[PDB]
């Protein structure tokens, strides 16, 4: 009941871009309430939820017809028939004609702005889901475990952050951890003790890029040490809870989502949030 | 103006000729070519070359490896961090990466002099400007003397990356 939202580039998030999705004309505009069932069930189109199904159409003269949002466009994308798209007998399609390609917008608006940009290619609506339902659950027990280890840090009188070190692979937890900074030592926070523990766990040929491939879940955004740390170490993918004030994953820099850097990666926020909320911020 | 700062400035050349020692030291031992000091009151108190390849691991840059060398000198000698750093002044063979930039802040290191910029990855301007950057919350700003002795510490980068790679 929490959700995973990416976090992307400075540029790439205040712009609309657009995906080849087929549509086709209702002529029997009576089949509509009927054929948005059948069809919005085959292709419910789980990726894309800000999208009416049904763009209504005017004509120069007053002629209202409609087009269905059938489905999206496989990588090859040249005219398909009715026949090819929509299965029978889960789709009775009689009602319609043949299908056209359409650009339709990949992602739900977040400003207005996008919104007016976005609604005049396809129809959609103001104020998705990413993952798997097993996966949902791999992220659930990784950043629980986090949390778990989060907690004992503030038990014991530490910043209370706690961060795991998951290799996707397998699902195998490599590395438990949390922020341990202390006044002779003062830069283990939560995020570069888990990297110390990778590193030492390793063979002797090892490529000195020590996270290649694996995930990480921390339970509050990295601090700009933390996050250029995962940059050099070459992290994969990020997943944490609340954002931190001085994050460097999101909040005021985006280290992750640059050109400039030898290495970009994936960063999610959301994951498992109202306990970390309370946790402690990186810094 | 800091004590111990306008002292350790004073024999800047001589940190300099030994930070650039340690960059030759790191660059035929096939790393990164930076080598840096840490001068507290005239007395060196952390030394670090690039230790990368070296430890199998990547956050080990000649600034994270003297930070830790001065921790210690504080350790051994019971002095808190906090009263050693605020008057230390860092040299370094090339600008610190945004992440060094970060410990340098949390640290509340003062003053660093660095030779030539630093491109691909660095914190002091080059690519972002970690140091005097508005982060409330993480560690204290700090100004930064560049440009000494940069043309030999370059020279030192432009002949490892034609040397990595021909
Ligand atoms: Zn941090
Ligand atoms: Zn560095």
């Amino acid at each position: 009941q929490w959700q995973a939202l990416p976090v992307l580039s400075e540029q790439q998030s205040g712009a609309v871009e657009l995906i080849l999705a087929y549509a086709a004309p209702v002529l029997d505009k009576r089949q509509t309430s009927r054929l948005l069932r059948e069809v919005s069930a085959v292709y419910p189109l789980p990726a894309q939820p800000h999208l009416k199904r049904v763009r209504p159409s005017r004509s120069a003269g007053g002629a209202q017809s409609s087009d269905l949002l059938l489905c999206l466009a496989g990588p090859s994308a040249g005219p398909r028939s009715l026949a090819e798209l929509l299965p029978r007998p889960a789709v009775d399609p009689r009602g319609l004609g043949t299908p056209f390609l359409v650009p339709v917008p990949a992602r739900p608006p977040l400003t207005r702005s996008q919104f007016e940009e976005a609604r005049a290619h396809w129809p959609t609506s103001f104020h998705g889901q990413l993952f798997s339902t097993q996966e949902r659950a791999a992220m659930q027990t990784h950043m629980e475990r986090a949390v778990c280890a989060a907690q004992r840090a503030a038990a014991q009188g530490l910043r209370a952050v706690g961060a795991v070190v998951v290799d996707p692979a397998s699902d195998r937890v490599l590395a438990t951890g949390h922020d341990c900074s202390s006044v002779a030592s003062p830069l283990l926070h939560a995020v570069m003790v888990c990297i110390d523990l990778v590193a030492q766990g390793q063979g002797e040929d090892s490529l000195p890029y020590v996270c290649t491939g694996y995930d990480l879940y921390v339970t509050r955004e990295p601090c700009v040490m933390c996050a250029m740390a995962l940059v050099h170490a070459r992290i994969q993918r990020v997943f944490y809870g609340a954002p931190s004030p001085d994050g460097a994953l999101g909040t005021l820099f985006r280290v992750h989502a640059r050109p400039d850097l030898n290495h970009r990666f994936q960063v999610f926020r959301g994951i498992l949030e109202d306990q970390c909320r309370q946790l402690d911020p990186d810094p | 103006p800091d004590g111990p700062c306008v002292v350790s400035v004073q024999e800047t050349e001589k940190w300099m000729e030994e930070a650039m020692r340690m960059a030759k030291e790191a660059l035929e031992n096939i790393e990164v070519p930076v080598g840096c000091l840490m001068v507290y009151n005239n007395e060196v108190v952390g030394k670090g070359r690039n230790e990368v390849n070296q430890t199998k691991n990547a956050t080990r840059h000649a600034e994270m490896v003297a930070i830790d060398q001065v921790l210690d000198w504080c350790h051994q000698h019971g002095q808190s961090p906090s009263t050693v750093f605020e008057h230390t002044v860092l040299y370094v063979t090339v600008e610190p990466c945004i992440m060094c930039a970060a410990a340098l802040r949390l640290m509340k290191i003062p003053l660093v002099v660095y030779g030539c910029q630093n491109e691909r990855f660095g914190g002091c301007g080059s690519v972002l400007n970690i140091a005097s950057a508005d982060l409330p919350n993480t560690g204290r700003p700090f100004q930064c003397i560049p440009g000494y002795r940069a043309e030999e510490a370059v020279e030192l980068l432009k002949t490892f990356y034609k040397q990595e790679n021909p």
